């Protein structure tokens, strides 16, 4: 389920996005799932809550490291 | 009681006929192979030599010759770095202009377009920048061209060819009895007068008379290629003279106990040269020249074939107390005829020493032109921190080894050993204490200030801005090392190193070495390493206690050490063995020495390393540790995503072979939770209907296939998961500070 | 043709991608002198990625506006537009080597078994007969079926060991 | 002694260990397993499970619209659904501090709230839903269904 | 909501159909009766298990070997 | 042979103590008495954790474990030769001969031991779980 | 001789020598005719 989860998003995110082209040559390769997906767009997410201040995406990075937690323990 | 050489002559006779034998070494495997286990079997017991005989003069024997084919190897391995440093390497390029051009040793093939991997090093070089420090160590040896090299390669192999004739010559020819191998008082006196002390005034004798003059010369602008050759240092006094006046005298001021004119080649400097970056080469030698004075008489403290000296035994007896027994009088035996115990000692103390000697060389950078090298730096510093974790984890499952093993409830009555297996619930239990204490106390305030931070109340929080928790003791220790010389140590003209304060030493625009200062976030990182350390030693510690005996389980010692489960009754009895409290104690050590890694990492790029610019210098972070490590966010967004885009970007360019292995380590550690997180039972039924589909088209192997043994699969999860999470931080690392 | 795919030889991406490449090369050339081993070695992956970006265009391999040569499995769109050479050539020469690596095996096995200790033949591997059965699995389509249409090449049903139901 | 919180097995029941307490509430809707179980008795009791499964869907669809009714922007997200950001609930944190408390503010309200990404808003307004009071009489509605 | 729709179903399709095998196990061992389903297509299906068994176990490897091999070679 | 009684007057062999002994469950539960007869005074291995020397003649160990008793039981038949005997101390005094009860060391046939719990069929020959459903039986005990 | 012929075919030491001989060949293969993405 992960990875149909992982393509119907970025085959998504590169159609709403307007990029169609980053997923039909990124996907290609694996390294592009991992830098052009996954890396590129938790930028925000992570940034939630950052030393300067914090967004309304706050909940959000706090729930994304919990996830990390409850999976690791 | 003499000490004196015995040896037996051609025990063990030279043939191939044994090598034809698979498993000759084993009573069990040598019955041949009728499963797919004895495969793994014969791999999993050929070194166990204590299994394979009972005779403890045949056990050392083997160990004593094993030990030379390792010298061997490791031989062979440094000739191979001196020649590839000699024919495929730009180390004479590197000389001319140490700073601009990147060492490399490494060159690939032009096939499979893996030619890319050959990047332009620079000096008209196209090869792989090397992180091995041997560009600098060469340079401080004063080797100036690649015949230097060449000459020691061969040199190299000769020795490795020795060491490999020398373990069969004193395995099959001139086997040593075992009343040769327990006289430790003149192992000792040899290994400490005649090794490390020899060995150091040898060194000692190179460093003044050919690695001093040739970096005085290099350090003078003098090109490489227009140094007097070492060997006319020695031969022409005039030109040893001349860079160090005092070789005008010769050895009288020595012996007239006038040292002092020698000066100008010995002295107390401190500090870092201001041309290289490196210790001065001058204060290494006088180091090696003391170092030696102080082994050299060590040497004589023993007791060997004469009177004068000591005897460990009645000196371990004579230390005996009012609150532990008997004493250590019971320990000499234990540590005279079990390897498993000396081992666990050696290992633990030299895993140790690894760390210790990365958190020197990194804080005093030995080498020139080393500091400067950032990634030389955090790949050696990575490097022997986990080369000695690895060990220290060996230590803890030898102990429990010996302890199943070698271990005699007769000789130790009211032995510190006895006194200790009996208390093993109070050491346990306090030591589980303090680790869930540490837990809470040192990542606690981590999520609180991640909560603090997410509500939006950053004012609530543990940092230097707010509720802050500075390492004053930590601060203290640094301001009296830093006007240290001016008191405590007023010969010395300079503090020991300047992490604990002063300038910033730069070489070539670029911080060599600059005050670290320790702040909150320092505080809560310390405290995470010593909850993690704890931690390792009590699941090591545990399973040494409890590895013959428990209140689950009275029996263990019966059992053995490599044992999977007594049962599932007891509510479930699996990883009783002291192996498992090893298999389990290696995740921790992997987690506790990655925090410290990261920590070198990030610290070292945010407050140390840079380009000293006009007014100010530019770190490669620009300084955000401080505030930005109070949080596992932070530690996530500005430490592993900020710089992970180096390895993930790496692809197309010389640094692509770092985002493959970035990849593909992330592969091998997952590959790794399918046999820590499964079981035989389920591979084993899977591979019967495997076996069927064979047995139908008549293809069946005639060896039956079994699926791997409990503990194998223990095993081979761990050394994947190991192998995939360092494998990951060796490319993150590498390609981050390669590329920045 | 076929799904869009434009010829590579046809497809201006795949041009730029050679005009780009190539760029990138020579001007890591520029930094090093004429006969520089470091040159000499760049020119010669200059030539080969140019060899390289025309086989495949000669060779009629549609590339979509990525500019990035796709293949065509379908054996009757291979066969009918001349893509044979891509997956559906390929696909045969894989299965021919694939089988005479298995023929071979089951060859040296079913040999083994039977002799003395058929376990210790498998560890020691006998060379000498291995090296004997190699070639005898250039032909195993032909003995394959032969045992097929013979009852040989698989076990009765009364005769292989079952788990309980 | 034996206890009585794992009455359906008094293995358990009489189990001096905890995982007396763990298995109690795992081997709980096992019925075929629980001491003294008919055929009958089991169809009865999973049959009766069924009603309590169907209250708490009910139960919690008119939760739902409640909390959208009382804690929405359903009739300002209807006048303009390309623009306004469907409202679910709203965030009573007590332990929120003021920049939370400003940040999650959004979507048109007075205070801290939750966009909703179940899609409710967009169903609800094509069935035929138009109002807060269509959600208060469903929710009434959806929740005596339960009873 | 696009998004966040089509992954809740997707996610809770999966454990349903884990739960569809897993009590069609509990089905072979709690209420099977081996002699009432003799020769049944239920009961061949034990006939041939291995079969069933070691054929998704080809595919399988073939998806897995082929799949990963041309996502490195790219 | 007749049923040995326990002498609570046992010289007990010389141990400094061990924070690996007895705890509540001795006391609130029950626990066991372990006791042998030496040829000499011997160091041994505590199945609890440590070494203590055996007296001569008779010797009585306390053990919180039947496991621990046997333990030590088989510890001294082997290390030893001896012939250990082990009792269940409960609370209330009710000291009951664990082992042998028979005389004859269990491993060893004799007459006048009743079969309990054999099935005198093939393993392979238990029932269907079906035929006991809802019958709260086990298939190899039904 | 007989013995160490024994040794060298030995599983570890065949599978060594075969596998070598397969790579060099492909390395060669590629080294003479490169690029071969189709059989043309
Ligand atoms: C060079 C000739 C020679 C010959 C003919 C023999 C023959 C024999 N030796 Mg021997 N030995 C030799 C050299 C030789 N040895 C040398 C130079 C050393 C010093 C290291 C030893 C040390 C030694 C020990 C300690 C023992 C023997 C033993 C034996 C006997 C059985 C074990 C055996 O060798 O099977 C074959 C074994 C192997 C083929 C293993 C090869 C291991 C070598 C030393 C290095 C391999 C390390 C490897 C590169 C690690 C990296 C792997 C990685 C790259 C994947 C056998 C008759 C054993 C014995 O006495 O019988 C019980 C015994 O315990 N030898
Ligand atoms: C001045 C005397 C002297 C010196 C310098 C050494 C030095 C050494 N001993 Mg040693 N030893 C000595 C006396 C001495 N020993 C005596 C008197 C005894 C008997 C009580 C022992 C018993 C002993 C044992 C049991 C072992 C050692 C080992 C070692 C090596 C440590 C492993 C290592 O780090 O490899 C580092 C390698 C180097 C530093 C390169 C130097 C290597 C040279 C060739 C070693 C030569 C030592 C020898 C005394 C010289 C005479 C050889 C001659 C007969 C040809 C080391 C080189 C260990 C070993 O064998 O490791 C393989 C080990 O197992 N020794
Ligand atoms: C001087 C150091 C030293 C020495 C002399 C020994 C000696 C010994 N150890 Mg040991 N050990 C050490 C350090 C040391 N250890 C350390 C630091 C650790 C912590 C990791 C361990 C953990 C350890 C365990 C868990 C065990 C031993 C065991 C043993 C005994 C038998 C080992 C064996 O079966 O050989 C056989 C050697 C092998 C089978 C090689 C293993 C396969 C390697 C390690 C995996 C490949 C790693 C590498 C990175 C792969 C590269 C990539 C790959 C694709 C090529 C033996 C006497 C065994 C024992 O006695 O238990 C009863 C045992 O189980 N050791
Ligand atoms: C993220 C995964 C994870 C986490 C959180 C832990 C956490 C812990 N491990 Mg562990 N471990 C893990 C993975 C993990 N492990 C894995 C994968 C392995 C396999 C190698 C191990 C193997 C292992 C061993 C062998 C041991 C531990 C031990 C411990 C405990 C150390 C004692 C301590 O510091 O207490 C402090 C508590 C924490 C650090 C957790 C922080 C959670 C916060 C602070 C709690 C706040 C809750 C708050 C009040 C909200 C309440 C809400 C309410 C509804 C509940 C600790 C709780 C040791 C142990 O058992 O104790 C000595 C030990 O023996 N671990
Ligand atoms: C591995 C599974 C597989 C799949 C999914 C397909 C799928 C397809 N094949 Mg095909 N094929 C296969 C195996 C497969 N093939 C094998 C093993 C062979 C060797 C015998 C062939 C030989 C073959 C031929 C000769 C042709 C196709 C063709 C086609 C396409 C349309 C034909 C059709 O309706 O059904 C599938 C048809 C077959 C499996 C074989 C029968 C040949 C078809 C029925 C003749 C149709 C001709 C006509 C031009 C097709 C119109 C397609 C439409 C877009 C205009 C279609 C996408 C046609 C095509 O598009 O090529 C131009 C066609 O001409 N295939
Ligand atoms: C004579 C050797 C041989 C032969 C003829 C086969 C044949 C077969 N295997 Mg098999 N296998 C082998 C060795 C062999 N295997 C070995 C050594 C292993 C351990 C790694 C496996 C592990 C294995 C698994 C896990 C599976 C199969 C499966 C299968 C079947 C699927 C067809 C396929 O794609 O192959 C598949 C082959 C592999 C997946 C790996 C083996 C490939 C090796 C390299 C070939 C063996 C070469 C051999 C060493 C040559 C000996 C020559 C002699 C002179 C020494 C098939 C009939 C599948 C199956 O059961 O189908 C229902 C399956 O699930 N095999
Ligand atoms: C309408 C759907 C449905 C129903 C009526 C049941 C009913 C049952 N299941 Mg089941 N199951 C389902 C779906 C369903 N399952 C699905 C979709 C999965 C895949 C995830 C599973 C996987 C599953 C397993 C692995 C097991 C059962 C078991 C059981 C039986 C006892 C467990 C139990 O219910 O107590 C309560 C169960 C829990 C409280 C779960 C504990 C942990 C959960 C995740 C926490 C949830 C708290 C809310 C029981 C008759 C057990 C059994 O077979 O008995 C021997 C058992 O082993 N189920
Ligand atoms: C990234 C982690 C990971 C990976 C990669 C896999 C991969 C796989 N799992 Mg798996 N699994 C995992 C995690 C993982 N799992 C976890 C965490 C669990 C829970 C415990 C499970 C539980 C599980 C079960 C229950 C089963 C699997 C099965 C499988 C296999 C499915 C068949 C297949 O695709 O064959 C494709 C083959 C490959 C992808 C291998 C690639 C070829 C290799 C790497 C090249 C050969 C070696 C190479 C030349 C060099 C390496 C060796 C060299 C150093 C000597 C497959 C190889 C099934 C199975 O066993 O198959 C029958 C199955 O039954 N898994
Ligand atoms: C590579 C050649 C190694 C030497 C060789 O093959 O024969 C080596 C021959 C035969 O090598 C082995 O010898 C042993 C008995 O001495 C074995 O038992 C067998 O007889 C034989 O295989 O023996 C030697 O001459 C020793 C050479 C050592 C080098
Ligand atoms: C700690 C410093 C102990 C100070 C110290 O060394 O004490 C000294 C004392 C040594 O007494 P003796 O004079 O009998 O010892 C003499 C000979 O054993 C050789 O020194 O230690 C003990 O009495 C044993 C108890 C140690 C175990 C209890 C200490 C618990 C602390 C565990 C570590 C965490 C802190
Ligand atoms: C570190 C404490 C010093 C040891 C005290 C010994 C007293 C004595 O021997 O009388």
């Amino acid at each position: 389920i992960g990875w149909v989860t992982f393509y119907f998003h970025w085959k998504h995110l590169t159609l709403w996005q307007g990029n169609v082209s980053q997923f039909d040559e990124s996907s290609t390769y694996l390294m592009g799932w991992l830098r052009d997906y996954l890396w590129l767009n938790s930028s925000q997410l992570i940034n939630g809550y950052n030393p300067f201040g914090m967004n309304s995406l706050s909940v959000w990075a706090w729930i994304f490291l919990f996830g990390h937690l409850v999976y690791a323990t | 009681k003499k000490v004196k050489i015995a040896v037996d002559r051609n025990p063990v006779e030279t043939s191939f006929e044994k090598w034809a034998k698979p498993g000759h070494f084993s009573r069990t495997l040598s019955k041949g192979p009728n499963t797919t286990t004895w495969i793994w079997n014969l791999h999993a017991d050929a070194h166990d030599f204590d299994s394979h005989t009972s005779d403890l003069e045949e056990i050392s024997r083997k160990v004593f010759s094993a030990h030379f084919g390792q010298l061997g190897v490791i031989f062979i391995w440094l000739s191979g770095m001196y020649f590839h440093g000699a024919r495929f390497s730009n180390y004479e390029a590197w000389l001319s202009d140490p700073v601009h051009i990147k060492p490399s040793a490494q060159v690939v093939w032009p096939v499979v377009g893996q030619e890319i991997l050959n990047g332009d090093v620079g000096g008209g070089f196209q090869g792989i920048q090397i992180t091995s420090g041997f560009f600098q160590l060469w340079r401080a040896s004063g080797i100036t061209s690649e015949l230097q090299l060449y000459t020691t390669a061969i040199g190299g192999l000769v020795m490795a060819a020795a060491m490999f004739f020398a373990g069969w010559f004193h395995y099959h020819k001139a086997a040593p009895k075992l009343e040769w191998f327990q006289n430790v008082e003149s192992m000792l006196n040899h290994h400490l007068a005649g090794l490390l002390g020899l060995g150091s005034l040898s060194w000692a004798g190179h460093q003044i008379h050919v690695s001093l003059p040739v970096n005085k010369l290099l350090d003078a602008g003098v090109d490489p290629k227009e140094i007097p050759l070492p060997h006319e240092f020695l031969l022409n006094r005039q030109i040893m003279q001349d860079l160090y006046p005092s070789f005008a005298k010769g050895l009288a001021p020595f012996f007239t106990l006038q040292w002092g004119e020698y000066s100008d080649f010995l002295t107390f400097n401190g500090g870092l040269n201001p041309v290289t970056g490196g210790l001065w080469l001058s204060d290494t030698a006088h180091h090696h020249l003391a170092i030696a004075v102080l082994f050299l008489v060590a040497g004589h403290m023993y007791r060997t074939n004469w009177g004068i000296g000591h005897s460990m035994k009645e000196i371990l007896e004579a230390h005996k107390g009012p609150f532990t027994g008997e004493g250590h009088v019971g320990l000499y035996e234990i540590l005279t005829t079990s390897w498993h115990a000396q081992l666990a000692i050696n290992l633990a103390l030299f895993g140790s020493l690894s760390i210790i000697v990365a958190h020197h060389m990194y804080s005093m950078p030995p080498y020139p032109y080393l500091a400067t090298d950032y990634g030389t730096q955090l790949s050696l510093f990575t490097h022997h921190n986990w080369i000695g974790g690895f060990c220290i984890v060996g230590a803890g499952a030898h102990a429990a080894i010996f302890m199943v093993r070698d271990y005699d409830p007769t000789n130790n009555y009211n032995n510190l050993l006895d006194r200790v297996i009996r208390h093993r619930d109070a050491i346990i239990s306090h030591l589980n204490w303090v680790c869930i204490f540490l837990g809470f106390h040192s990542f606690g305030l981590y999520i609180h200030n991640d909560t603090m931070s997410a509500l939006g109340r950053p004012q609530d929080m543990f940092s230097d801005t707010a509720i802050q928790l500075q390492p004053v003791f930590a601060q203290w220790i640094q301001k009296t090392h830093f006007l240290a010389p001016q008191l405590t140590a007023p010969t010395a003209l300079a503090a020991t190193s300047a992490t604990w304060g002063g300038d910033v030493v730069a070489v070539g625009g670029k911080v060599a070495m600059m005050p670290i200062s320790l702040g909150t976030s320092d505080f809560l990182v310390h405290h995470i390493h010593a909850f993690t350390i704890h931690v390792t030693v009590l699941i090591l510690l545990k399973g040494v206690l409890f590895a013959r005996s428990s209140r689950l389980i009275p029996d263990k010692a019966n059992l053995g050490f490599r044992f999977p489960c007594d049962g599932p009754g007891r509510g479930g009895t699996c990883q009783v063995s002291a192996w498992d409290h090893v298999f389990l104690g290696l995740f921790w050590m992997y987690n506790s020495l990655s925090i410290a890694i990261f920590h070198f990492s990030w610290k070292m790029q945010s407050d140390v390393w840079g380009t000293v610019t006009a007014s100010g210098v530019s770190h490669i972070t620009g300084g955000n540790f401080a505030q930005s490590a109070n949080t596992i966010n932070g530690w996530l967004r500005d430490f592993l995503w900020a710089q992970s885009s180096q390895v993930i970007q790496s692809y197309g360019s010389a640094l692509s072979a770092y985002g493959l292995m970035f990849l593909g380590a992330h592969f091998v550690w997952a590959f790794s939770l399918m046999f820590l997180f499964s079981g035989r039972g389920y591979w084993q039924e899977l591979i019967e209907s495997i076996i069927w589909a064979h047995s139908k088209l008549k293809v069946a192997p005639s060896i039956q296939p079994r699926a791997l043994s409990i503990t194998q699969g223990r095993a081979v999860g761990v050394a994947h998961y190991l192998l995939g999470g360092i494998a990951t931080t060796w490319s993150f690392f590498l390609a981050r500070i390669i590329a920045v | 043709d076929i799904a869009g795919l434009t010829p590579c030889s046809e497809s201006a991406a795949y041009a730029k991608r050679l005009k780009n490449e190539v760029k990138g090369l020579n001007k890591r050339l520029k930094n090093y002198e004429a006969d520089s081993a470091p040159a000499i070695a760049l020119k010669a992956t200059i030539e080969r990625t140019q060899n390289r970006f025309a086989n495949y265009a000669k060779a009629g391999l549609l590339c979509g506006a990525d500019g990035l040569p796709h293949l065509i499995s379908d054996p009757g769109l291979a066969l009918k537009y001349g893509h044979a050479g891509e997956v559906f050539i390929p696909t045969f020469g894989f299965l021919y080597v694939a089988g005479w690596i298995g023929y071979v095996g089951r060859l040296y096995l079913n040999m083994v078994k039977g002799e003395a200790k058929p376990t210790e033949k498998e560890i020691i591997i006998d060379v000498p007969a291995a090296l004997r059965l190699t070639w005898q699995g250039a032909t195993w389509p032909v003995q394959v079926v032969a045992e097929l249409r013979a009852n040989t090449l698989t076990e009765k049903a009364e005769n292989i060991t079952i788990s309980p139901r | 002694a034996t206890k009585l919180f794992p009455k359906f097995s008094q293995g358990l029941a009489q189990d001096p260990t905890t995982r007396r307490i763990w298995f109690g509430l795992a081997v709980a809707h096992d019925f075929e397993s629980h001491d003294g179980m008919t055929e009958e008795n089991l169809y009865q009791k999973i049959f009766a499970s069924h009603f309590g499964q169907l209250a708490i869907i009910f139960l919690w669809t008119s939760g739902n619209l409640f909390h959208v009714a009382w804690q929405g922007n359903f009739e300002q997200w209807g006048a303009d659904p390309i623009h306004v950001r469907p409202i679910a609930h709203a965030i009573w944190d007590p332990h929120f501090g003021q920049p939370a408390v400003e940040a999650f503010t959004r979507g048109g309200a007075s205070g801290p709230v939750n966009i909703s990404t179940s899609g409710v808003y967009q169903w609800w307004y094509t069935i035929g839903m138009r109002t807060n009071q269509d959600l208060y009489v469903g929710s009434v509605f959806l929740a005596l269904v339960s009873a | 909501t696009q998004a966040s729709l089509y992954t809740h179903h997707q996610y809770i399709a999966g454990f349903i159909m884990c739960g569809a095998f897993a009590h069609g196990a509990i089905f072979w061992i709690r209420d099977y009766d081996p002699e009432q389903n003799k020769g049944n297509v239920l009961a061949r299906m034990l006939d041939h298990k291995e079969a069933i068994i070691s054929h998704l176990s080809w595919v399988s490897l073939f998806l897995g070997f082929h799949t990963l091999g041309l996502y490195v070679h790219n | 042979w007749t049923e040995p009684t326990l002498n609570p007057d046992t010289p007990s062999p010389i141990f400094g103590g061990s924070t690996g002994g007895l705890l509540r469950k001795a006391q609130v539960e029950e626990f066991y008495v372990i006791t042998w007869e030496s040829n000499k005074e011997q160091i041994f291995e505590m199945p609890t954790g440590g070494a203590a020397i055996m007296r001569k003649g008779p010797n009585l160990l306390k053990f919180a474990r039947k496991e621990q008793c046997l333990a030590l039981t088989t510890q001294l038949r082997t290390k030893f030769k001896f012939t250990p005997c082990f009792y269940r101390v409960y609370p209330s005094g009710e000291v009951q001969y664990l082992h042998p009860k028979d005389g004859v060391y269990p491993e060893k046939v004799n007459a006048g031991r009743p079969g309990v719990n054999q099935n005198f069929r093939r393993i392979g020959e238990n029932v269907n779980p079906i035929k006991v459903k809802f019958t709260g039986n086990g298939t190899m005990d039904i | 001789m007989k013995n160490f012929t024994t040794y060298l075919s030995t599983a570890p030491v065949v599978a060594l020598a075969w596998f070598t001989v397969t790579a060099a060949l492909l390395i060669e293969i590629n080294r003479f005719f490169p690029d071969p993405l189709v059989f043309s």
